[PDB]
């Protein structure tokens, strides 16, 4: 394959094999990584070196939640104080039902996590799909209303009353 | 010191509700000290919590310290134990904290509730002093929350959830465990001669199930092994642990030179004595296999070793499997060639 045993890339090859820990080898019917979706994934998280809230962020973000389920809620990762709120937070607003489901799951309840600061954040969201709430909002403040607006609880309450 | 507590009245009991994972599930717990008689509790266990008397009773030995098992075995293993445990009216006797063996049990209560019907009475007789949360308990016939999310960081084992009721002691000491071994068996001791319905004049039947373990599971199984009514137990053989090592003991009744495990103070302190004694009652150990041997399914591991401890005859075995309402147990087991049965 090249100049015989005079030239050759061992050098860039024996590099290669002590920088090892982030290659990833797909084998066909091996003892895992059976599929390449799987294998291209799960090399992210890994290959990220960061803590256990980016790679779930990571995951919530990809919308794969068997990635999550499988390779990040695993026995003993050390959550820090407030993370499984905040993640809690996002894919709320994200509208991502299974990893609500898979966090309610794995131990966060809603009696805690839910506050009126967070529910009136909910309420301010610009993601997810579209809504005519802010119409709603308009009509029973019969218009008149500021640019950037924010949303308060009271205003939901006579939009329910209306 | 030397045990110097204070015989205060109790503080803690009542109801409590486990918020965290996908169910709404209630759990009964007291809070009694650990020289309590049995007769009161079982009082307590069938007037105040409104439980009919088993028809069998399942003792869930293990090690308290979290492992792993292989997909296959935990397959076979929990739809074995939950199968046995609703066909037959039975109770679980378990450690009720989080750690080990008792996980598993939880995961697998947790996969019979998404698909079946029926409760099963899971007991758990947990230490009072290892708890996540001593306080929040304190409120006196109330319903009490409680929070399934526990920190690594606590040093203390949070409460497991999917368990039916609870019965907490202590000995006056935190944060230590070995405070209710002692009324955990004075209580399935009391229990055993407990009379069934059956006005043949024969106590429920106890098991011992043993999944992973330590050097202590070779000591209760002895105890098990050498008490006045034989108590049978099963042992499984992909765990890995003492459970592992007693099932390849099981060959070769009667190679003392594979002692080298890195387990124990290496050949000079061992528990060969004990194994020894436990082989020498080889009669009632009972070895489950993953399809290497006969009785592939543990709920049937389970049942046929209680007909052949109870060391009785063809109609007490009839009537076992005749209050259990297990069919093909009778038909399989018991109806066989050349049984005798009297006039």
């Amino acid at each position: 394959y090249t100049r015989t045993q005079a030239q050759h890339l061992f050098i860039i090859l024996m590099e290669c094999m002590k920088k090892k820990e982030l290659i990833t080898v797909f084998r066909m019917g091996s003892e895992g990584h059976q599929d390449i979706d799987l294998a291209i994934l799960t090399a992210l998280l890994k290959g990220a070196n960061a803590s256990a809230p980016d790679q779930l962020s990571l995951a919530l973000a990809w919308n794969r939640v068997d990635i999550a389920r499988s390779q990040i809620f695993i026995y003993g990762q050390q959550w820090p104080v407030g993370s499984l709120e905040q993640a809690m937070l996002d894919a709320l607003v994200l509208d991502r039902v299974d990893f609500v489901k898979l966090l309610i799951e794995n131990g966060v309840s809603m009696h805690r996590f839910l506050t009126i600061s967070r529910l009136e954040e909910l309420y301010n969201t610009r993601h997810g799909p579209s809504n005519t709430l802010y119409h709603l909002v308009r009509d029973v403040k019969k218009g008149n209303l500021p640019p950037d607006y924010r949303i308060s609880l009271i205003d939901i309450g006579l939009v329910i009353e209306y | 010191i030397s045990k110097h507590t204070q015989l205060s009245p109790t503080d803690a009991f009542g109801t409590i509700e486990f918020q965290g994972g996908g169910h709404s599930n209630k759990a009964m717990y007291v809070r009694v000290s650990f020289d309590t008689k049995p007769d009161l509790l079982l009082h307590l266990m069938t007037k105040e919590w409104q439980l009919e008397l088993p028809k069998l009773l399942i003792s869930v030995h293990g090690g308290l310290q979290n492992f792993e098992l292989q997909p296959k075995l935990k397959q076979v293993f929990g739809k074995g134990l939950i199968k046995a445990a609703m066909t037959t009216g039975a109770w679980i006797f378990t450690g009720g904290v989080n750690t080990g063996v008792i996980r598993h049990v939880g995961d697998a209560l947790k996969d019979h509730a998404s698909k079946s019907r029926g409760k099963i009475c899971t007991i758990g007789i947990a230490p009072w002093g290892i708890v996540e949360n001593q306080e929040d308990l304190i409120g006196r016939d109330v319903v009490r929350p409680y929070q399934t999310m526990s920190n690594p960081m606590s040093k203390l084992t949070v409460l497991n959830s999917m368990h039916s009721h609870f019965i907490l002691a202590d000995n006056g000491t935190t944060g230590k465990y070995g405070a209710e071994v002692k009324l955990r068996r004075q209580l399935e001791k009391h229990i055993s001669l407990q009379k069934i319905n059956t006005r043949i004049g024969q106590g429920v039947p106890v098991v011992a199930l043993i999944v992973e373990g330590g050097p202590n599971v070779i000591s209760i199984v002895l105890e098990y092994l050498r008490d006045t009514p034989p108590v049978p137990v099963v042992v499984c053989d992909g765990s890995g642990r003492a459970s592992d090592i007693l099932a390849f003991g099981h060959k070769y009744s009667e190679v003392t030179i594979q002692k080298t495990f890195t387990y124990t103070r290496t050949q000079a302190q061992h528990l060969f004595i004990i194994l020894m004694e436990c082989m020498k009652k080889k009669e009632l150990i009972t070895v489950f296999r993953m399809g290497s041997e006969g009785h592939q399914d543990i709920d049937l591991a389970i049942l046929t070793a209680l007909l052949k401890g109870a060391n009785a005859s063809a109609p007490d075995q009839l009537s076992l499997a005749l209050a259990w309402n297990r069919v093909d147990i009778a038909r399989s087991q018991i109806f066989i060639y050349g049984q005798q049965w009297p006039v």
